[PDB]
């Protein structure tokens, strides 16, 4: 319908060459054609909805999601092995979208299309790797949309899958931390003891109690930065895509667009337009190009984010420590882990010495406080180096210049 | 286009036109850094002063077209040395003040560059220079007023009725005559060449007929300004005016901690050491009434033997003693 | 780490709480009085997650996960019939053995231990129609008899039955000194088990609840119905970023572990601005974080004379930039006043306001909720320890705490009566004994 | 920067009443703080920021905190603008009805809550981030204006030490109260010569002979006079509010007006005014008949009246010549001590864009503070009485309360010792009057 139309158009005009007002009809026709282009993306292949379940899946702005998944996942992320059969991960993954928020979409009568493209993929490490960081998700996108909307294209950066990875460390700490917290809130609540007990029982009950301490003190870190990143970074950068993608929404007239260059000197881009100047006597949306530049300018603004920029000579290095931010980060993250594996062995050995002497009332394999005292020390020395890496990193951020990574290393402290 | 509003929103920029909050606020802000160094040292990191700036233009309004355009900037020329590339000064007779290299510029916009050409943008910016300068050292002068009467250890009464005379009376009265001559200029300056040129380019586009008309009545008012005497010739003169409030304020800034060593009020210990103190303090006294009172005179003979308004009478009636 | 939560109501003010708790939550998810979706069928894009707090039978019908358990049906007969056929009454349970012989402890952890296995049948019954179950919503009432009792021995019971999941109570406490003796008696007893068995509590004054419901509601006929409306309103902003999930806090687990640090420290004080959820005035976002540190919008006794707060963690509720949160929080880091020791700080949350409720004109865009841990929220205690001792050394009541205790001797109930109190004594040597900084110490230089 | 109003008192409160009225219409705000602006434009031409506060509702709350004992003159306040001035700032704590119109009875309001208020003060700095000073609207004559902003001058004078502290005292006319009256007044005098940074003087009787002489009916009302105290604040703060190219801060004003903190007692004057013959009084009348000595707002009519600061506030079509005609004819006109310079200080300001020229009112309106030698006769009242009946004849079973009660013999030291002081700025005035005043300072040198 839309080629007669414009065909008996053009073939109404093909006498007078090419005029301004064969430009008045390609005007129209343009904003005819993106306008229904836009309207077809949105309406009947659920053009929004899969930006929005990709910014709910592989940037996780829907946590019960993934910690249904982390829980349906947890026997067979935890088996430090190659040879997982990841045919179970299917399940996983429709228990998960069954057991979240994610159910009104996978029972929903016509935006269930939007749920059946999140599939998961596997890593290569190699051999004895471990299924916690080989295991990723995903989201197959076929057309129109694999046009329009930027994913993991087999020869892309797959910064949704870098994202993705960045972001599952926060939440396997988060996993293991919540997990380690129930079996300490069992060990600790399990000693309701006659305190005619020997004082070993009370020693050891005050020593949990400081490990519970300096463990909420790194969970406490790690949930900070976390909400740092979800709240100042994807959410931020998400709400301003969000806000391009339906700009004809009456938004606030920033209409000047200037250009900035790296030296400084500012200038407006191209022509100053008068304010309406009528002399004689319709939504302005965007054309397929330019939403694909849109979701690939979300994505960079993500990961030239400061805390993500990483393997360049363009990133500055914080001071104090010498090093990009982002090294920084994960390494405090893999002293987090380290940290959460020696104190799940010292919860599983403290709860090894209390049901020894429930057994035999300190008649018994008293020696696990020997292991029990190394772990002690162990954990010590490692919320020791974790203070000092927090400290470093406050000093990287508080030396930067930028106001919000001032703040950030503020509220670090 | 609205020309009307794009060269209100520019003398509110460079003139200070019904924008004198917004310099007194971006001085507030930015009082350290406009002092330090006497320069840019070693290209020192004076990157904080633009993240300040664009922070303040982040709360900019979004319809300002010319603050969202404003670049700050700093130019390794000091003001006089860049107005003596066009009018006959003569440059300093070591680094100066950051204030003094301190500049700002527009990349003003296709078509607005036809009638606001580079022209009245530079003229535009060395007033601008200027204005930050005059306002600057008033908001030193008022700071001084501020610490001289809100620091206990100045509104104290005592100093054994002739250390107070010698030392926190000539002080005072020294900063109200150096208050008085910057705050005179500064309304002399505001209100009769400023406020002139604003009338008259508003008195232009009251139905104006000619585009080159109104470029010129833009350029003979800036031209008015910048070969104005205070800005063309008096700058030698200010320039010595300025570096001795200058160094009295740091006087003042000094004194405000090391005269609590003084007075009883210090509970060595009111020994030789407080009245070598204190002679010091009389003699750099002396030493800064003696130069301002000659610097002064200067100033006014400099003021009676040339020729033009009467805002050079307002200044003589400031300035000239009993 | 995430699942859903059953909601015990247990005393006549713990029904109280629960019947506008549920009140809410439906207001928060348009669910109705009867459970039946307000929500036409046109729109079928749910975005919260009403299965934590409500079971979904297939006939498209909301039971709130809850067990209504008390001694005097009147009460919970009451809420049934203004939630007709909501609840489930299978799910009710009143042991039907009389008006309680008393309104004291004995009496309530009696009908407790008499009725066990219809108590946790209930429970398993509740728990075996789901699957990933978490914890527990105990409404309580401390210092009230049936509260005191129900709860007491609730916690007993399901500290070691379901050991692995995370047990919430939300206590109440009184305000007045009328019957302060037999009410801190209560208070002393349940304390035992708020500290011993559970994993979590929240705590609330009617003192303070009376202050700002005087002060919000303009009404000088403030009943506790009344008040219970803002206790139902804190559970609501508690469990906001479960029933509408979001980045951050899934389910309750996350919340603890970021809120109780050790199993010592865990009762929170909440604090809230003002709020529409009831029967304008307007600020800004930074205007509620300024304002959640006001000692008139705290809901526990305050006393603070530099309060030493352990753990904060806000809940902004709207139309919110984490720009102002930013300077706000810049502002609050320098305000409030936090240990030494620790080197983390305060956990906020952006949280979305409910779709399903009324469009709020801007005028009051945001809304908001702090929980802190901080050592003066024992304040609450130590006027019901100051009575029970001194009423105690004299042996006051002490006949109606007997009632089928196994201990029908004066003497070993007073000993109950001292090792509940010794209980809570270590609770506030914990609390004071935090606010040193060698407390870490014990760890981390005893090498 | 911003400046937040201090209102203690029954006249403090309508000072504030009005000039609050003269404010919203000056930046079109109305009764209840909604701009009678339409919103299609997103420029202003005023900063009201310095004196109002900005919510989520685009509605302006005046940065004020009512003070009182009475909580009847506060509620007429704030029922005459419903809506526009938070109640979270006012305050009387209602502590009784106070026990006479005793200084003692406001200075113990406020040591009993100074608490209440400084937590209240501290709540409205908090919604500020360029705090600058304090506008302390208060008489001198009343117990409660005296008592409670002497009260206050002491608690502002260390709690918040690094601002301006601005008094815009409102002295009394001889009246049969005379006693407690001018006790009142040496009373709160004290503080005012010692805390207080700025304080422009008011004196009744000018006051009300001014007003007799505009105002067409012929009893004068006090309410009426309230008008005069209101128009010379906005004046003073209208280089604030809608900015220039000069004086964008009271310390710049007062840095102008006020030598030494020992001089800081400002004589307020106006020309012309009319209120709800012409003769268009030109800009250089204006500057004119700002000396004549029938437009000041404290009597002093004296031949020698020496100007040691004057700065005039032109408002208005303003033409710099005429400006500088009159400023020749007042150089030569105005006695100015030989000791300092003979500068008056010119700020050419605007008028409110959004308030319209109303029929009968000039063209050109001018306000000047001076700092005159003879600002000091507006208390040989209060002295003379002081000293002829605290002699003898005392009245000082009224003022004890709080410590004062505590003897009789305090109320006296406190009496001498305020007494003391303001002989001490009297000495001042009359000591910086002569030439010796710089010749021990730069001659003996
Ligand atoms: N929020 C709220 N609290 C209440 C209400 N009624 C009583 N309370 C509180 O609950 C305490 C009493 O506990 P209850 O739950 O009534 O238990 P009880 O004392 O044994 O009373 P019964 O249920 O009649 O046996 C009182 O101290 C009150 O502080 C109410 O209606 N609403
Ligand atoms: N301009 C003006 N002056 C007033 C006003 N009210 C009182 N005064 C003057 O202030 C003097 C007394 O001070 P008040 O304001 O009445 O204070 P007060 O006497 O302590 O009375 P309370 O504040 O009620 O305790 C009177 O002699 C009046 O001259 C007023 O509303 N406007």
């Amino acid at each position: 319908e839309f080629s007669k139309k414009y065909h008996v158009l053009y073939q109404s005009n093909s006498y007078r060459g090419i005029s301004t007002n064969f430009f008045e009809i390609i005007n129209d026709q343009y904003s005819e054609i993106v306008n229904h282009t836009n309207q077809i993306l949105n309406q009947k292949f659920h053009y929004r909805d899969v930006v929005f379940a990709l910014k709910n899946i592989l940037l996780m702005g829907k946590s019960d999601f993934m910690d249904a998944l982390i829980e349906k996942a947890n026997d067979i992320l935890a088996t430090p092995s190659d040879s997982l059969p990841n045919y179970k991960l299917t399940r996983v993954l429709q228990e998960a979208v069954q057991l979240s928020s994610l159910r009104h979409l996978m029972n929903s009568p016509r935006n269930s299309s939007v749920i059946n493209g999140l599939d998961a993929r596997v890593l290569d490490l190699g051999h004895g790797s471990v299924g916690w960081d080989v295991f990723t998700l995903d989201y197959i996108l076929y057309p129109p949309l694999s046009l329009v909307l930027n994913v993991n294209r087999p020869f892309g950066r797959k910064e949704y899958l870098r994202i993705f990875n960045f972001l599952w460390r926060f939440k396997k700490n988060n996993y293991f931390y919540q997990k380690e917290m129930l079996k300490s809130n069992d060990i600790i609540r399990s000693f309701k003891k006659i305190r005619g007990y020997n004082p070993l029982i009370r020693d050891i009950i005050n020593k949990l109690s400081r490990i519970s301490i300096l463990r909420t003190q790194f969970q406490q870190f790690n949930s900070k930065m976390e909400s740092y990143y979800l709240n100042c970074i994807i959410e931020e950068n998400f709400k301003e895509m969000t806000r391009k993608l339906q700009r004809t929404e009456n938004k606030s007239q920033n209409q000047f667009d200037l250009i900035r260059l790296n030296n400084g000197t500012i200038e407006l881009n191209g022509i100053l337009t008068p304010k309406a100047e009528v002399l004689t006597k319709i939504e302005k949306t965007l054309n397929i190009d330019e939403l694909e530049s849109v979701h690939n300018t979300f994505l960079t603004n993500i990961l030239s984010h400061k805390l993500f920029a990483t393997n360049t000579s363009e990133i500055s290095v914080g001071d104090y420590s010498g090093q990009p931010y982002p090294t920084s980060l994960v390494l405090l993250l893999n002293s987090v882990y380290e940290f959460v594996k020696v104190y799940c062995n010292l919860n599983d050995i403290g709860y090894e010495i209390f049901i020894k002497m429930n057994l035999n009332d300190h008649e018994a394999s008293n020696g696990l406080l020997g292991k029990f005292n190394t772990n002690l020390k162990e954990i010590v020395s490692q919320y020791k180096n974790f203070k000092d890496r927090l400290y470093i990193f406050r000093a990287d951020l508080k030396n930067d210049g930028d106001e919000e990574l001032f703040l950030l290393s503020k509220s670090l402290r | 286009y609205d020309l009307i509003n794009v060269l209100k929103h520019l003398q509110q920029i460079f003139l200070g036109y019904q924008s004198g909050h917004n310099v007194l606020k971006f001085l507030t802000k930015n009082m350290g850094e406009l002092t330090k160094h006497y320069r840019n040292d070693n290209n020192a990191n004076y990157d904080k002063l633009l993240q300040n700036f664009e922070l303040e233009r982040q709360s900019e309004n979004p319809n300002n077209l010319m603050r969202q355009l404003l670049m700050i900037q700093f130019d390794t020329e000091t003001l006089p040395q860049v107005l003596s590339h066009y009018l006959q000064i003569y440059p300093e007779v070591t680094p100066k003040s950051a204030i003094y290299h301190l500049k700002f510029d527009i990349n003003i916009p296709y078509p607005l560059n036809i009638i606001i050409s580079r022209t009245c943008m530079i003229k535009y910016q060395i007033i601008l220079r200027y204005q930050l300068v005059l306002q600057y050292h008033s908001r030193l002068l008022d700071e001084t007023w501020m610490d001289l009467n809100k620091t206990p250890s100045w509104k104290y009464r005592g100093y054994s009725h002739t250390v107070k005379r010698r030392i926190v009376r000539a002080t005072r009265v020294l900063h109200a005559k150096m208050n008085h001559f910057i705050k005179t200029i500064m309304e002399y300056f505001n209100q009769n060449v400023i406020d002139k040129e604003v009338y008259s380019l508003e008195k232009c586009y009251r139905n104006p007929t000619l585009a080159v008309a109104i470029q010129n009545e833009l350029e003979g008012g800036l031209t008015n300004i910048m070969t104005n005497r205070c800005l063309s010739d008096l700058i030698p003169l200010q320039l010595q005016i300025f570096d001795i409030v200058y160094k009295f304020c740091k006087f003042i800034k000094s004194m405000r901690a090391k005269l609590c060593q003084l007075d009883p009020v210090l509970y060595g210990y009111q020994e030789d050491a407080a009245l070598e103190l204190i002679q010091k303090l009389i003699e750099y006294i002396s030493n800064a009434s003696s130069i301002f009172r000659k610097c002064l005179i200067n100033f006014t003979q400099e003021l009676s033997t040339e020729k033009f308004a009467a805002g050079i009478e307002r200044v003589l009636y400031s300035i000239v003693p009993p | 780490m995430g699942g859903e939560i059953i909601t015990l109501q247990a005393g006549q003010c713990g029904n109280h709480v629960g019947k506008f708790l549920w009140s809410q939550l439906a207001k928060e998810h348009a669910i109705g009085t009867d459970g039946l979706s307000q929500l036409p069928d046109s729109s079928t894009e749910r975005d919260d997650d009403t299965k934590p707090f409500f079971r979904e039978n297939c006939r498209n019908k909301f039971t709130p996960r809850a067990i209504m358990m008390d001694s005097e049906p009147s009460v919970i007969a009451d809420v049934e019939n203004t939630f007709r056929g909501f609840f489930d009454p299978r799910n009710t349970w009143v042991a039907s053995d009389g008006a309680s012989a008393g309104n004291s402890w004995a009496n309530g952890y009696d009908i407790g231990t008499r009725n066990q296995d219809d108590i946790l049948n209930k429970i398993d019954k509740e728990i075996d129609s789901t699957d990933n179950f978490e914890g527990f919503q105990l409404l309580h009432s401390v210092a009230g008899g049936t509260g005191s009792g129900l709860g007491s021995n609730l916690l007993e019971a399901l500290c070691d039955r379901y050991p692995k999941k995370i047990l919430t109570t939300y206590s109440v406490f009184p305000a007045r000194s009328s019957e302060v003796v037999v009410q801190s008696y209560n208070t002393i007893l349940a304390l035992r088990r708020l500290i011993e068995d559970s994993d979590a509590t929240v705590v609330f004054d009617n003192a303070s609840l009376l202050n700002i419901s005087g002060k919000v509601f303009r009404n000088p006929n403030i009943d506790l119905q009344h008040t219970n409306q803002l206790i139902s309103t804190i559970i609501s902003s508690v469990t906001n970023s479960i029933r509408f999930p979001s980045y951050m806090y899934s389910s309750m687990s996350s919340i603890y572990s970021t809120l109780i640090p050790s199993p010592e420290l865990h009762f929170l004080s909440p604090s809230f601005t003002p709020f529409t959820s009831d029967y304008h005035k307007c600020h800004s976002s930074y205007d509620v974080m300024l304002d959640l540190l006001d000692p008139s919008n705290s809901l526990v006794s305050t006393a603070m004379n530099n309060p030493t707060y352990f753990n904060v963690y806000n809940t902004i509720i709207g139309n919110v930039e984490p720009r102002q949160i930013s300077r706000a929080m810049t502002k609050l880091q320098q305000r409030i006043k936090f240990p030494s020791w620790s080197s983390s700080a305060m956990h906020v949350n952006i949280g979305r306001r409910s779709p399903y409720l009324p469009l709020q004109p801007n005028e009051n865009e945001v809304s908001g909720m702090m929980l802190s841990n901080m050592s003066t929220v024992v304040n609450v205690f130590e006027n019901a320890c100051n009575t029970f001792d001194k009423v105690f050394a004299k042996g006051a009541f002490l006949n109606n705490y007997n009632v089928g205790d196994l201990f029908q001797s004066m003497q070993n109930v007073q000993d109950e009566f001292a090792e509940s109190r010794e209980v809570v004594q270590s609770l506030m040597e914990d609390y004071v004994a935090a606010e040193q900084d060698s407390y870490l110490d014990d760890v981390l230089v005893d090498d």
